[PDB]
């Protein structure tokens, strides 16, 4: 299973559906891959500094739920293949 | 209630108000004294009398080394340049990478006990420049007047074990240009003549993409030679000195240093970082500081880094137009973030813990 969230411009954490079209250059996103015990912190190319800073903080708090999962910050345009397969 | 931002460089102070687009006050980091009888003048007032005064730089290679004179610069910054009372304003200051812990404590002690600031914070210069570029991960080349650093930064925090320091920067380049100008018969020696050569350096120097070919074709080159008008109206002409001067950054042996060049220390810095973050560093090489202003430096860096990095590696050199002040602008951005207000060290907390608190909150 896999979940997906979004860090808003007003700091909230909101759930979103976790495939293909959710990617957009101005968002910072988090995807939890339970099979691989991995928390992906995805940043878009045009993500403003303060969502990136808070995306780091959101990933860390979600990681309190899964303290032995791997946290992997990734960036638009150079994501790992495992992440790409995860969504499409 | 407005925060102050002060970036104390070896050569220039950049100071202003958090939220301004750029530093309101840019002035030399000097204290001048008259020779006779063995008072003082600070900043612009020292240079306006550069003749009758002996100059001291309180910051050497980015490190504060003369604390009495540093106090004068801070007092000058607050009262004469910014025209504020420091006890009324939270104050963000900057420091060099690898600044010794005792220096950070002393800075804090002075801010709270001498200037009575209500709150303060000290940030690493290169980290601020990365933030100003919109990144929390990358490797910064920060080259100013007195020191050059390679600083890898991951998810908001510098990796000190991988930081490189190079005691080679703008002032050494000016001194070298003075030296090689003797080949055309030009003598620049005095403090004031050094300032002229600094201006020549800034207006006419550039980094060659292929230094060896630039030298070999310098003779046949029509457009290499440039003229420069001195204050007195006299004109000088220089040629391959234009690019031999900043070539020193890539070949420090030009001034008798056997340190590696900034391309190699960038590579060495990345190679001290974990394999899994090197790709993020290669793709986010951010340049900052006045000595990264030379035309051609980004393209030369791209070329050199590409030859050292893995063949498939994505390499990107970012040279923002504002990089002469990006450290300051980063501090303005940081000190204006609503989330940063918890990061201030308050006078209350200093009175409880003492200067040691700076290691915990900064
Ligand atoms: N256009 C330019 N071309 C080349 N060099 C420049 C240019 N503009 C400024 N410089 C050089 O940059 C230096 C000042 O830059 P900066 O203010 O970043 O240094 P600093 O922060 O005071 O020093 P440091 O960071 O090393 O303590 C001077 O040596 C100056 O000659
Ligand atoms: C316009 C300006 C540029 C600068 O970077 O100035 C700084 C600070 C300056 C202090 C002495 C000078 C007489 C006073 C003011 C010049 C400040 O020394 C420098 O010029 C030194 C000496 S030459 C050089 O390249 N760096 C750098
Ligand atoms: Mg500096």
């Amino acid at each position: 299973m896999v979940e997906a969230f979004e860090i808003d411009s007003d700091a909230k954490l909101t759930e979103t559906k976790a495939r293909a079209s959710t990617i957009d250059t101005e968002k910072v996103l988090v995807f939890i891959d339970h099979d691989e015990k991995t928390i992906y912190l995805w940043r878009g190319a045009k993500a403003e500094l303060f969502k990136k800073l808070m995306g780091t903080r959101v990933a860390a708090k979600l990681s309190h739920n899964y303290p032995k999962y791997r946290i992997r910050p990734i960036t638009e345009g150079s994501e790992p293949a495992a992440f790409l397969d995860l969504l499409g | 209630t407005t925060a102050l931002v002060c970036d104390n460089g070896s050569g220039l102070v950049k100071a202003g108000f958090a939220g301004d687009d750029a530093p309101r006050a840019v002035f030399p980091s000097i204290v001048g004294r008259p020779r006779h009888q063995g008072d003082s003048y600070v900043g612009d007032e020292a240079q306006s009398k550069r003749g009758i005064l002996t100059l001291k730089y309180p910051i050497e290679h980015g490190i504060i080394t003369n604390w009495d004179d540093m106090e004068k610069i801070w007092h000058h910054t607050f009262y004469n340049e910014l025209r504020v009372a420091p006890e009324e304003h939270p104050t963000l200051l900057t420091e060099a990478p690898l600044n010794p812990k005792a220096n950070r404590e002393k800075m804090t002690q002075i801010m709270f006990e001498t200037f009575n600031v209500p709150a303060m914070y000290v940030a690493i210069q290169a980290v601020l420049s990365l933030y100003a570029s919109g990144r929390t991960t990358g490797i910064v080349l920060d080259s100013g007047d007195g020191v050059t650093h390679n600083v890898p930064i991951y998810e908001g925090y510098a990796l000190p074990h991988a930081i490189m320091r190079l005691d080679l920067a703008g002032r050494d380049l000016t001194d070298y240009l003075m030296k090689i100008l003797t080949e055309r018969g030009y003598s620049f020696v005095t403090t004031a003549e050094r300032e002229i050569v600094r201006d020549i350096k800034e207006k006419l120097c550039y980094v060659a993409l292929d230094f060896e070919n630039e030298m070999a074709t310098a003779a046949s080159s029509s457009s290499l030679e440039k003229s420069y008008e001195l204050p007195d109206g006299q004109v000088i002409t220089i040629g391959n000195e234009r690019f031999r001067c900043p070539e020193t950054l890539f070949q420090p042996s030009f001034i008798g240093m056997e340190s590696a060049g900034i391309h190699e220390t960038t590579y060495n810095s990345i190679m001290k970082c974990d394999i899994d973050i090197r790709k993020d560093l290669y793709a986010n090489n951010v340049m900052s500081g006045g000595t990264t202003m030379y035309p051609g430096i980004a393209d030369r860096m791209q070329k050199e880094i590409t030859a050292l990095a893995p063949s498939t590696m994505k390499i990107k050199i970012i040279a923002p137009p504002e990089r002469k002040y990006s450290v300051w602008i980063g501090g303005s951005i940081l000190a204006s973030l609503s989330t940063f207000q918890q990061m201030w060290i308050t006078k209350q907390e200093y009175d409880e813990a003492g200067p040691s608190i700076v290691h915990r909150k900064c």
